[PDB]
């Protein structure tokens, strides 16, 4: 649901 | 393990060979075999590390959550009965899910962690150990789960405490763990008013040092100010 | 095999539960399981042991493709030596490649196509055995090069008659043969005239039939031949 | 380069 980082490619 | 036999340097012209080809298992098995060398990693390295797993663990729990809301979906009243499958596939994905996320745990505690002095290795290597409990955390629902939690909330907090020491407010690794910290904060410890709090506080003490980047500093930085920003949105 | 406890109607759900979740490894390997139970396989199941084959071995080719460019800039002129790397991640992916493609021919050697008698299940087998055996021609560059082209040639042509005499011009089997077996023609035989002949009239012979279907049947028909006609319209 | 079926998803 929230961005987070590292994220999926 | 299978890759102690390959040289170092070829274990990671492979990782970014893997990248390219869009092979993340591949990719993350050259890194172990990289760390497992026992030298520390350049900040190049690390990076690769934290893709290559990503990417992994980012395909098992996107089908996590597709056979978990199958699972609830199907113990609703009204739903035919349709025996153990659902059940046994969303465990069999998830025991694979904790192996990787044991397996990056693993690696950090023998011996990424203890060797990381510099605050860029150290805060790094903390907010993965953060970012791999939590993962854990959104599947446990049993007598660890808690402590799970904590382990995650910990990791979190050794490696802001770092950061907030050691790195201006706009160095994108103390963005990126700040971001993060504030998603457990809201999704894992049920804190929607600290997840809110640290995501503006960061945002806006950032804001205030970019004047003293550089453009490429800071187009980086402004990057993971608008992920903040996004999740502000989102929960306001 | 590892799937030999598990009932065949568990497999089957589990294989569709694995495409919701986008885990196309897992998908095939119930599929083969299902496969191995030894009975013959619905038009339904049939599907699904294509589209999860398909998708890995579509992750694998799109891999070899990148390492193989790679690697062939790597001896052009003027490129710096950067040892054997690239070569050797390249021949583990195209190994890999191979080893789906020698499991998929292995379960239609043993039993599918024997046991195939209507024309929709054999035309769908062998046009399968087809495009197995033309993937492993776009990596083959040995003694059996020659014999590998050969032998998808002749499962696509078998396909091919039985497909003509058998079933009507609009049938999507009969249709995706045909695509596939044209695009076999154009990058693997270096016939692209003979490609370009079969798509066109393939094309519109099917036009022809669209007038005896429902909406349904047109709708699906139509859907493949507006993939004939892109390619005629990169041919030509 | 040419489409094929079935396809990647
Ligand atoms: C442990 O938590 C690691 C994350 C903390 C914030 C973020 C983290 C992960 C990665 C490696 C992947 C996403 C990004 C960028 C694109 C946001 C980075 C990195 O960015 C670096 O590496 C990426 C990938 O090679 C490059 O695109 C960037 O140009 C490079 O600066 C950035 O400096 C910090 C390290
Ligand atoms: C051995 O070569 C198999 C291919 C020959 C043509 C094509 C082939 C493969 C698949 C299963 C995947 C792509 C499509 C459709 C979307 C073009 C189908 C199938 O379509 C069926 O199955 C798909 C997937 O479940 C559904 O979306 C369709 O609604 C269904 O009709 C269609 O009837 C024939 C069997
Ligand atoms: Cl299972
Ligand atoms: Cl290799």
């Amino acid at each position: 649901s929230a961005g987070s980082i590292p994220g999926r490619r | 393990g299978a890759m102690g036999s390959m040289e170092r340097a070829s274990l990671i012209q492979k990782a970014k060979l893997a990248e390219q080809a869009e092979r993340y298992e591949d990719m993350a098995a050259f890194m172990k075999g990289a760390v497992e060398k026992g030298e520390e990693l350049s900040c190049e390295e690390r990076n690769l590390l934290s893709v290559a797993y990503k990417n992994v663990v980012g395909g098992q729990r996107a089908a996590w959550r597709v056979l978990s809301s199958i699972e609830q979906k199907s113990n609703e009243e009204g739903s035919e009965e349709k025996g153990p499958e659902v059940r046994e596939y969303r465990e069999k994905v998830e025991t694979e899910l904790q192996g990787v996320c044991d397996t990056v745990l693993g690696l950090l505690d023998s011996h990424l962690i203890k060797e990381a002095g510099d605050a860029e290795s150290r805060v790094f290597y903390l907010k993965m150990k953060g970012d791999y409990y939590r993962y854990l955390a959104e599947v446990a629902t049993g007598d660890d789960k808690k402590r799970i939690i904590d382990s995650a909330r910990s990791a979190y907090q050794e490696a802001m405490d770092i950061s907030k020491k050691e790195m201006p407010p706009t160095n994108p690794i103390r963005l990126g763990l700040a971001l993060n910290f504030s998603v457990f904060h809201y999704e894992i410890a049920n804190s929607p008013e600290e997840a809110i709090s640290l995501a503006k506080t960061t945002f806006d003490e950032a804001m205030a040092d970019l004047h003293t980047l550089s453009e490429d500093s800071y187009k980086d930085s402004t990057l993971i100010m608008q992920l903040l920003r996004d999740n502000l949105t989102l929960w306001t």
